[PDB]
């Protein structure tokens, strides 16, 4: 970890009315160090052991930013907030000890190769507390993302709530939205391009304009590839303004239309607000 | 250094010392132009502002060995007079140039105004 | 010794191995094709997956039998590294330092001729369309490849 | 909010051939201001009221970046896109009014302490529109993250779709992947280290090599800690290439193997692509 | 795409003891270029065709960073890692070819207007591999986010696992937490402000202090707006330390309390750890 | 070298050059790579290690 | 199992196979050479007709043993696709503009306000004669390869 100073600014009351070289001799010291933090932030600080971030091999800025990789010896010291780190615990489980932070202080960290396991756990000390974490949090997750945020600093109390996320995967929802069931009492909604998912799961809520009749069902669908169909399973049915134990407040029908999985949601009731939300999906790729 | 120059040709005879031996250089882009009154330049603060037949070179001060001026153009100013505009006055924050009655001025800080895709550049 | 899937090689013998072996159902195989270790990895852009075995999703299975490879290659622009002339040239420039275009002659013809230089790039090798190819083939020898189908 | 200028660059045609001090006297003005945006971006702009981001107390760069905290008086003005903000509405509900943006323009904001409530809502005006939001969006969510992105700018029309996320939590999936059911017709998949979750929920889809036989079930599991078991609930069964109403196209079995929850997915059919995807999990921590 | 050099630093052994102008004449070249990467990172590189990032129109820093928009001709060349891009494939499907990366190398990309479709797909070549992706990944998703991360570089092998996310939506969980069932054997938990969701889905796990009795149910709720109620559907019941096939190890009751959906989780068993986790929600907005 | 013509032309054509070697494929950085691999097929090769 | 002409390869053993085998007359084979399936389809330019076995008229026998291929390749002009400068410049030019010196510049000042140019075809890499080659060898391993001569 190359240490950065804060911003360090030049005196313009210097220069043309004062000794040029000297006031500049100072200014470079700033400027040089000044960009260092910049490039050390968005590039490998191990590039300082190189030409000191200079040359074509020198530290470059990543619009994505860079997650600084280092030895454990450096993280053996409380590591400052605001930093992006990438460390892989394949070698061993580590503690990443973090300074007492401030409200809003962030700590971003990752294991890119996902070497983190129980055999390769990751311990963290953010001083005086981490919300939800008694003592030091341990991280066994491969391809996880360590993000700390200090939600209280106060006087002595650095309270870090904690977020962590799998660095990869398919996290999107193909279809989420809301509409009102037409005067025709139905519609057809393209859900996803028929090829995007073998499985999806969605939740539709059909609610009256006055909100009294609101329809809910548990939608589990099997996309049928060869037949260009989608097989549904509905259950756990719930209602409020239901006037009949039969299909009520609306109806849920499915289809594949225009290379889209297309749900057809029909309500005998006019002025029914239906929010179509696909909560989870699945598709099959290659083996392994 | 003394700077000796033809009115139209961007060709600059340089005179280092009380005139004995001189040199010249191109040193100017384009058509140093047609001042009436034989006063081309006004130095405003650090900036020696000279006319050009088409343009305006901005003041900012090679193998001959001693330092000099080289001026690119502040821009090609002239609106609709183009040439002539005999007179050149730059007070701090203001360029001032006039053909006939129209005086047309520029604010020179960092130039307050630039131009965009419409043709010329 | 030679179970199904066995590649046999005899060099000088054109005949079916079952002729000279007296055994097996033998079929010529991999002709003009080298034999490389198919990578068990799924990483190799080449020997990971079999181009030939694709799924419904057109996805290659994790198997040997992938095919491909090229004997020769012709060059295209995107492959060519950044290059430049070996001497300076008069460079069409909007903002440049080399001023020109002022002088009369034209009519009046009495004005002697200054040579009138225009505005574009100079093509290079515009006659190779496409250019001559280069071979991709490394030192080899042709051999009679026999897989035993049965 | 400390205002930044854009990049402002020095003339090198100056200096050694011109008056040194002057051309430099100008350059510092750039440079000083130039780093200001930088450090004001990645550090507290309230550090300008300090030594102006100078000194050790001065603004520092956060590889994570800094979410700028301010008064409402400043957000009482349309706030420029590209900015990271942290404001806590415990004091009061606020409007954050945003300039008309450009396609791709982002606005990042958070409440770190999560003081945002209905008692502490958050109003936003991004000029001329926010996609999905009629008028000004209000945010009552604690520990939320306000991220605006301008998905249309066009001429007058700044269209902001909107993303928001809980700043914390466990967002990872322990096991997601895909494979082909073996010539043995089954496999064992480590799902998570047996201790990672008390509950998980996953979705397996077993599809034939030719895709005609595709198996789907709704997998709800209870990890059994003391017995080192996992209790399953399967229902809502769906199929396509099913040749039998019994277990068909494949079978789903579970286990805990090698300190891993281990699902054993057995298909009598060879060449069955099975995508194992764990959609949701649960684990118990400490009380409170 | 404006090309950036790496960090390029000034010699202070120059200046006051050497020729001032010259050593500075060089330094500006650095400095100018040096900020260029900076502003080109966090602002439009098409602002270089402008006053070169200078002037008020010049490139500005985005604390959020900027996703660089360009022609395809530029992405027709392997595009370096670390870059944020925004391209909209409405014009046509594109390949974004990426250099061979390093472990930890990131590539961030978006389509802000979501013009990406199957008619507007997006192809990507990250050299030698992308984990899970045979050949070049294609992206048909509107409002997606292309994030590549190189999880192996090694010698020749640039292994890119891949994350992608819908640039927008409601991704938050209103209520997630854990507690121990009281000596009273129950509690009341505010889930969300009663108005936040028409639908929610949560998962509670009630586990004994010794972990032997652990209760699990599948919680599907319909928030009742007019009646200020919440309608539940429970099913797929699973247990471990259950001593009775009836309600066992705990009980799950619901309510709306203090403008909060409030679940009341009652366990006859003392010392029961209950983790309350709301996995999915739904609310209805305006039509369209 | 320049005239300037004289003042008052309708032909004041001027282009301002620069003088340098002329780059080519400066956008190819590096150029697009070329494959070295001749025709083939993939097989399972085995060494007898015992 | 090893008819004459059988190609045997032991990985590590340099010895004649008859040493560790006990049988056969073996010859080292295909050194610096890859084995590639010979084709009975004459259309295969390399691996169908045998270059080394020719008839009297030099028609390559259609037999195994065709050889060829190169370890590395040096590039040449015929291989170059259409190319031109990355900028606009002057290519004499004819029609154009360019000028001489009104005031008709004559002696000192000599160099300034004057430029000497020449006209020719601009060279790139003129000092690459030849350029540096690229290898044609794909990932390999050296191996002991014995053909059985008897």
């Amino acid at each position: 970890m190359f240490i950065q100073e804060p911003k360090k600014l030049i005196d313009t009351g210097e220069i043309g009315n004062a000794s040029t070289g000297d006031i500049l001799f100072d200014g470079g010291n700033k400027i040089n160090s000044d960009f260092n933090a910049i490039y050390n932030a968005f590039g490998d600080q191990r590039k300082m052991a190189v030409a000191n971030g200079t040359g074509a091999d020198g530290q470059i800025i990543h619009a994505t930013g860079y997650y600084q990789k280092h030895s454990i010896t450096e993280y053996a010291t409380p590591v400052k907030v605001g930093t992006r780190h990438d460390i892989d615990t394949s070698t061993v489980g580590v503690k990443v000890i973090i300074e007492r932070g401030e409200l809003g202080d962030c700590v971003e960290f990752i294991n890119s190769n996902g070497s983190i396991s129980v055999t390769n756990p990751l311990t963290i000390q953010a001083i005086d507390s981490i919300k939800g974490v008694s003592g030091n949090l341990v991280v066994t997750s491969p391809y996880s993302k360590v993000t700390l945020r200090c939600i209280s600093s106060d006087n002595s109390t650095s309270v870090w709530n904690y977020s962590i996320e799998s660095m990869f995967g398919q996290k999107e929802s193909p279809a989420e939205g809301t509409w009102n069931i037409s005067t025709s009492g139905s519609v057809d909604i393209p859900l996803f391009h028929r090829t995007e998912y073998n499985m999806a799961k969605l939740l539709v809520t059909c609610q009256s304009v006055d909100g009294r009749k609101i329809k809910t069902a548990e939608i589990n669908i099997l996309v049928d590839t060869v037949n260009s169909e989608v097989i549904s399973s509905e259950y756990a049915v719930m209602r409020v303004g239901n006037e009949t134990e039969e299909d009520e407040i609306a109806n849920i029908a499915f289809s594949i239309k225009e290379n889209y999985v297309t749900a057809t949601i029909s309500s005998s009731t006019v002025g029914m607000r239906a929010a179509v939300k696909v909560i989870a999906t699945q598709k099959i790729g290659v083996a392994q | 250094i003394l700077y000796l120059f033809e009115r139209y040709q961007p060709v600059v005879k340089v005179s280092n010392d009380k005139g004995q031996t001189w040199k010249a250089v191109k040193l100017f882009n384009d058509r140093v132009g047609y001042p009436l009154s034989k006063t081309v330049y006004y130095q405003s603060a650090n900036t020696t502002y000279v006319l050009g037949y088409d343009k305006i070179f901005y003041g900012r001060k090679l193998h001959l060995g001693f330092d000099v001026e080289i001026f690119a153009t502040y821009a090609t100013l002239p609106a609709n007079v183009y040439r002539i505009a005999e007179a050149i006055t730059c007070t701090d924050d203001y360029i001032y140039v006039v053909a006939r009655d129209k005086v047309r001025y520029i604010k020179t800080s960092n130039a307050l105004i630039d131009f965009d895709p419409l043709s010329p550049t | 010794i030679y179970p199904i899937g066995t590649i046999y090689e005899n060099a000088v013998n054109p005949n079916n191995p079952v002729t000279y072996m007296g055994f097996g159902s033998w079929k010529l195989f991999g002709q003009g094709k080298v034999l490389v270790g198919w990578n068990e990895d799924i990483s190799d852009p080449n020997f990971a997956l079999n181009n030939n075995d694709l799924d419904s999703g057109g996805n290659p299975s994790h198997t040997a039998g992938g095919t491909g490879g090229s004997t020769s290659v012709t060059l295209e622009n995107a492959n060519l590294p950044a290059t430049e002339t070996d001497e300076e040239v008069l460079i069409v420039d909007e903002n440049g330092s080399v001023i020109v275009g002022g002088c009369q002659y034209d009519p009046d013809e009495s004005g002697p001729i200054y040579t009138k230089y225009r505005e574009a790039k100079a093509s290079t090798n515009s006659t190779h369309t496409p250019p001559t190819s280069i071979t991709n083939i490394q030192p080899y020898i042709t051999v009679y490849r026999w897989i035993r189908i049965a």
